Parts: C-alpha cells; structure tokens; sequence
C-alpha cells in the first residue's frame, strides 16, 4: 500500500523529471570542461569543485533510474494495450492462430503465440470474454479438444516473460535503456557523461527534425556514397599505374621519402586527402611541369575536381539539406491542412466561414473531434436500458464496426437553413 | 449574498426558508450545497437539452427567445457539460445528437500525457493513411485515449 | 547617443553606416531574415556547439599526441592537452577550415591509432561541414526566400 | 527534375484511372472506392 503510493508518484512526473536529468547533464559537462593534464581536474571558483561532481554524478544514475520507473507506469502499459487489442481483434474477427498459423516474417506475430496460452491474457483491453468467442465461433470446424488447449505467490509467469518481448522491443524504451547504461559507466570514467547532452536532439522539435533527415532519405544516401567510394578507386587504379613519382608525402629527396606505391595505402590516400581538399587531388602532389605525361595529368586532376568535388559531393549534401526541406515542409503542410478544412466533414475553410467566426463555431461545437470521443465515452457507461433512438444506431453500429454514421460530405448547412 | 448583485430582494428572503433550525443563527456550509446543487444539476440537464433542442431545429420563432434570455442563468451553465455532434442517422439525414460530458473527463483531456498522444495521432494521419481507413484511424484512437484518460485517473 | 559619443572619440561615426540598413528595402529584409527564421537558428548552433564538443572529449581522451600548434620539437612546444584550451582550437580551427580538423594536425601515417584517426576526421567533415554548416547557412538563405 | 519526374509519374498512376482518366475522388465516395474500380472494372491486365 506504500508500493502503489510511490510507484504513481514516478508515473505522474516523468516529462517533469526528463528536464531534470538535463539540467544535471549540463552541471555534469560544464565542470567537466575544467580538466586538465593523469587526468586531474583543477580549479577556477573554489577547492570544493571535486565534491560537486562526486555529489552530481551518482544524483544522475538515481533520476535516471526514476525516469524508467515512471515510464514503467505511464506509457508501457498503453503499449500493451494496443498490442493486445490487435492480437485479439485478429483471432476473432479474422482468425489467425487457428486458420492463418504466420509465415517467417512479422515475428510479433510469431513472438505473441505465446501469449494465447495465459491464464490472464486480456489484461488491459477491457474485454476479458475473448476464450469464449472463439470457441463459439470455430469450435464447429474444429475440434473443442483443441481449442480448449490451445487457450486454456504464482504469478503469470509465461504472461509476465510475453509482457518483456514487448517493453524491450519497444522502441523508445532502448533509448531510456541506454541514457540509463552510460549512467552506470559514468563512474567507470567520468567523460561518458559526455554523451547525454545528445538528449538535446531527442528533446525538441527542430533537432528531431534534423537527426530525421540523415536518414530519411537513407536508402539513396547509401548508394551515392557508395559511388564515390567507385569513383575514387577508379581513380586509384589510374593513378597506382601511371602516376607513382609524384605521390610524395616526402622533405626534399634527403629524407627517407615515403611514398604512396601500394594499393591500400594509395586508395586511403585518395580518399583522406583527395576527397577533403578543396582542389581535389591537385594539392598533395608535387607539381607537374617537366614531364612528358604533363597533358595526361592535368585531365587527370580536372575529371577529379569535376566529378567527385563538384558533382558528387554536392548531391550528397544534397540529400542531406533536402531531406530537411521535405521534413520542414511536412509538418507546415500538416498545421495548414489542419487550419483549413474540417476534420470530418472535410469541406473547407470557405463554405463554413460566410459569417464571422464561421469556421470557428463550426469546429468548435457543431464537430469538435473532442466531442466524437467523449460521446463514445458516454455510451461505455449507459446502460443498455436507456440507449435512445439515435444512441443505440450509434452503438450498434460501432459494435458492428461499419461507420457510416460519420458525417461524409454534409454536416448541418448542406441540407438546410 | 445580497452584495453579490446576483439575487434581488425577493430572491435573498426564499433561500433563507429556514435552512438551519439550529439555534444560532447559521447555516451548515457544505450540507446546504448538498441539499439543494445536485439534486439540480441533472435533473436541469434535460430542460437545457430541450430548449437547445428547440433552438437550433426551430429557428425564427419569436415566442421562443422569451423563454430563452429568461433561461441564460442555466444556458450559460451547462454549456460546459453540453456535448453536441452530428451523426448520419438511419434515415438518409444528418441529425445533431446531445449529450452529457462529465467534469472527470473534460479535466483529463488536459494532463499532457493525453495532450501528446493526440498530437502524434493529428500528424500521423493527416499525413498518411487513405480514405479506405481514416475514420477507422480515428475510431481506433478513441479506443486507446479512453484508456489514458482511465490511467491518468488512477494516478 | 552615438552623435554625442562622436566627439568623445571620431570613430563612433562609423556606426551611422548602419542606417543603410534601416534605410532600404532590400537591405532590411536581409536585416530581417537573419531573426525571421530566428527560434530555429539557436536550437542549430546549439548543436554545432554539441557536437564540436563531443569531438572534443574523443580527442582530448585519445589523441593528444597530435595536437601540435609548435615549431619542429625543439622550440618550447605548445599543445592542446587542457579541456577548454583543446576546445577553443576545435572551434576557432575546426569550423572555420575547409577540410574539418584535418588542416591543423600532424599528419597520420606512423601509428597504431592511424584507422581510429582517419574515422575521425572524415566525420568531421560530414557532420559539421557538410550537414551542420549548411543547414545554419540555410535558415538565413533561405529565409530570404 | 529526374527525380521529381519519377515522383510525378507514381502520384499519377496512384490517383488517376489509366484509361478512364477520372481520378481519385470520384471512384471513391464508399470503402476501397478506387481499389476495386481499377482491380476489376478496368486493370489493363484485363484489356490484355
Ligand atoms: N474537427 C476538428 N476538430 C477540432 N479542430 C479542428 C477540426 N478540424 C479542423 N480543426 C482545426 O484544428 C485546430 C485545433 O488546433 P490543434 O488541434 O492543433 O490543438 P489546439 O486547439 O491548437 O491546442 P493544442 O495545440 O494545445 O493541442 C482548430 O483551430 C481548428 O481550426
Ligand atoms: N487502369 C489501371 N490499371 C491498373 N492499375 C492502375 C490503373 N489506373 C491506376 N492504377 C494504379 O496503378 C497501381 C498499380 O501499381 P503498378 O502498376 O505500379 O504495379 P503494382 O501493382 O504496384 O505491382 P508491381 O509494382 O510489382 O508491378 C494501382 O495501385 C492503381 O492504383
Ligand atoms: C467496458 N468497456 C467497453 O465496453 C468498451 C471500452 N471501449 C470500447 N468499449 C466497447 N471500454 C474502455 C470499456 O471499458
Ligand atoms: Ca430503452
Ligand atoms: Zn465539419
Ligand atoms: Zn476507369
């Protein structure tokens, strides 16, 4: 009974405790910016700067235990709601488990074989009469034998391993596990806090923008990289033939001149230097003048300006930047299409405005997808006695699952007036 | 009650009726609200339907708007619970529907772990998903926020 | 004020070519675009001085044996072993250079940390010239589109 | 403009009909509208 009190306190303050494992993250990295060479921290306000780092450092590893506590009550137990909605909206209205058995791929549908089994399987959607469904439903085609085995200080203990499949594959889970396992390595070396200042780019809106478009147009980005690495080794294989007197990384002849005659060491200097530079590979090569593969070396050096300088590392910025005016652009399209049509109707910001505050009234009260909800809300707590006329055309056709009854095209003007 | 400028002088006398019967000139401060607020509340709800009811069907009647600025001490109170959609309802025409929005449920569409799941749903389906399966995306999202608005209660 | 201040020293009259600015049309929309575009642009170099200084703690960690602004050894040399010293040069050289921080650094060739070097550098010049550099210079192009 | 064009062509074919030439909107108005109005009613499978 202090369990449940503590436990719903974590749940209630966890996007009030993430800004509180960053305003640490930053005392964290700013007394850190101090060291000095051993490693020795020195001191620039007072001796007692040591402390506040020993102080600071395991404060840090507590509240970001409690941000995985708090968000072991707040948002995985609605991750398991909407999975066991799908897992047992299949079975019934469809059939899976039984007709369907799935194939190699979709391995949550594989990995929630194991659920059907329990005891205790609808645990969170509300609907604890499923077992009796499909035995009702397909106990005719198949045996009652089977169905009745294939569903069914000790607790659910296959439920509760099927329950762990789904927090770990979980996606923003990991990144609460791995802000939580640099925590535990920051008392093996103080610089690994260090990396939770890239809590910054999940944690606002304009840098997840950002860290989205590295790869959101990733599948070409791959592939035009993986140009330039064909360009420069065509460029290697030329270069490693015919040109291996002037690759001198080398002091005046006298010194014991190194070179760059061997194909793994020519390649990575082609591609250290060669893509780097600003003038391509015409900077780190001495220069041709007295030769007589002069006219062979200058349109050597110009192909690789233009192609891999000008062209190819500008399209692969180009994939980078323009990526960002896409992902920029979405979300302004998104606020725009939100501010002028209706949700449901789906008519304009036109036709309703005619008067003032025409949209307005329209979208506050006559629709007001906020009211969709709360009506739906209403009908879980009405008793089946006292449906009306028109709510229980409603809820029998949301048990039925047909939706008609959204308004399509017309809400109340479009008929009368 | 009489400096509040709300009840005149033939109102400020029949809420005084008697009120206490004890002994010292006084009320009872939350037993007096509980005699005579919730036993009209809602059974004040169906006459604020039923003149909303008659407003918006029936437009361009004068007798009825001497009722109705008559009624805005009651109008102008449950418009906050006053829930109204429209629905196309069984017979080829759209017809409003009103109903009764509670307050453990208007205060718990606020509470921002309610707040973000809508704006990660508004973003996700106006973006993507087809007309073969968007009110199917919302009717499927009104499923999950009723379970959030359970667990922020509980909480 | 900066007209009475023009006679304390005559150099002060040369914040009056800013009246250009706030003069024209085409010369305060440039004025504007660099803060129209504005509550974006901090939340971006608020990650350049991220990143740079996640380029720090690996070097400052790992290669400080490279990092020689001195002359041939003999001379008294000067380093960058000191965390807001190795900081300062990782920002004042390495963004402002054309090859990232592979201009100011001894060259790699005869070490054991040579293939942890040049992973090093090459995401350098990716991430803080190629991406980080151009998406700052693109909220104020583009702005002024 | 090379990759925009491919862009264009794969919005086409996913919103208007290839030989009727109508689009999205019309064939829609009930559940899976276009779908089985180009899987059944045209599909240039068939006039093949
Ligand atoms: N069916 C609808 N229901 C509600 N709003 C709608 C609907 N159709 C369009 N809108 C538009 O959506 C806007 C509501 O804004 P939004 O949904 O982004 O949240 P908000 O009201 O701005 O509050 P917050 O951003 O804090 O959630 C309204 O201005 C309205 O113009
Ligand atoms: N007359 C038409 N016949 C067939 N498809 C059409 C027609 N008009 C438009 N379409 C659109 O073309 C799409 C068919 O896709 P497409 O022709 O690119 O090949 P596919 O079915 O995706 O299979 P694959 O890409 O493997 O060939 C359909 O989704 C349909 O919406
Ligand atoms: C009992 N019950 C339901 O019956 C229900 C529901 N959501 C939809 N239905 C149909 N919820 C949340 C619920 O508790
Ligand atoms: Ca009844
Ligand atoms: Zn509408
Ligand atoms: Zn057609």
């Amino acid at each position: 009974a202090y369990q449940q009190k503590l436990l719903n306190y974590f749940a209630r303050n966890f996007y009030n405790m993430r800004m509180l494992a960053l305003f640490v993250a930053f005392a964290i990295n700013f007394i850190l910016l101090f060291y000095k060479v051993v490693h020795y921290v020195l001191e620039e306000s007072s001796g007692y700067m040591e402390p506040t780092l020993r102080i600071l450092a395991i404060l840090h590893t507590v509240i970001s235990f409690f941000c995985i506590i708090g968000y072991y009550c707040l948002k995985v137990p609605l991750v398991i709601f909407k999975r066991e909605k799908e897992v047992a909206r299949k079975l019934e209205f469809d059939g899976l488990y039984i007709t369907e058995q799935p194939s190699e791929d979709d391995i949550k549908g594989q990995w929630d074989r194991l659920v059907i089994n329990t005891q205790s399987f609808p645990n969170n959607y509300w609907d604890k009469f499923v077992k009796r469904k499909v035995m009702d439903k397909y106990g005719e085609f198949y045996g009652r034998d089977r169905i009745s085995e294939l569903l069914g200080n000790s607790i659910d203990v296959k439920y509760q391993m099927w329950k762990l499949g789904v927090v770990f594959t979980d996606n923003s889970f990991l990144y609460l596990a791995w802000y939580m396992t640099m925590s535990v390595l920051g008392h093996y070396n103080n610089f690994f806090f260090a990396a939770h200042l890239l809590d910054i780019a999940m944690g606002f809106k304009t840098l997840r923008t950002i860290l989205s478009s590295v790869t959101h147009n990733g599948k070409q980005l791959v592939l035009t990289v993986g140009l330039l690495a064909v360009v420069v080794y065509l460029y290697t294989v030329v270069a490693f033939n015919f040109f291996r007197k002037f690759y001198n990384k080398s002091e005046d002849g006298d010194t014991p001149d190194m070179k760059c005659d061997d194909m793994l060491t020519c390649y990575m200097f082609h591609m250290y230097v060669g893509v780097r530079a600003g003038g391509g590979i015409g900077d780190e090569i001495e220069d041709p003048a007295g030769d007589e593969y002069e006219i062979y070396r200058i349109i050597f050096d110009i192909t690789f300006f233009f192609f891999v300088i000008v062209i190819l590392l500008a399209i692969i910025q180009g994939l980078i930047i323009d990526a960002f005016g896409e992902l920029r652009d979405q979300q302004e399209q998104v606020k725009e299409d939100m501010e002028t049509k209706c949700f449901i109707c789906g008519i304009g910001n036109d036709y309703f405005d005619t008067v003032p505050h025409g949209f307005e009234t329209h979208t506050l009260q006559e629709h007001n997808l906020a009211n969709y909800l709360f009506f739906l809300m209403y009908l879980i707590n009405k008793d089946e006695t006292e449906h009306t006329g028109q709510e229980s055309y409603v809820w029998k056709m949301y048990q039925e699952r047909c939706w008609e009854f959204f308004p399509a095209g017309d809400c109340f003007r479009k008929q009368y007036e | 009650m009489e400096s509040h400028k709300h009840y005149t002088q033939s109102e400020t006398e029949f809420l005084l009726s008697c009120a206490e019967t004890d002994e010292n000139e006084t009320l009872d401060y939350e037993e007096f609200v509980k005699r005579f607020h919730e036993p009209a509340k809602d059974i004040g709800f169906n006459v604020a339907v039923l003149l909303t009811n008659l407003s918006e069907h029936m437009p361009n009647d004068t007798r009825l708007q001497t009722f109705l600025e008559l009624a805005e001490s009651v109008l102008n109170y449950f418009q906050p619970f006053l829930g109204r959609i429209e629905i196309m309802g069984s017979a080829k025409r759209i017809e409003r529907v009103y109903f009764e929005i509670s307050e453990s449920s208007r205060t718990q569409w606020e509470k921002p772990q309610v707040k973000e799941s809508k704006r990660q749903f508004i973003f996700d389906v106006v973006n993507e998903g087809g007309e073969k399966e968007k009110m199917e995306l919302f009717v499927n999202f009104c499923e999950d926020t009723i379970f959030e608005m359970q667990l922020a209660a509980q909480i």
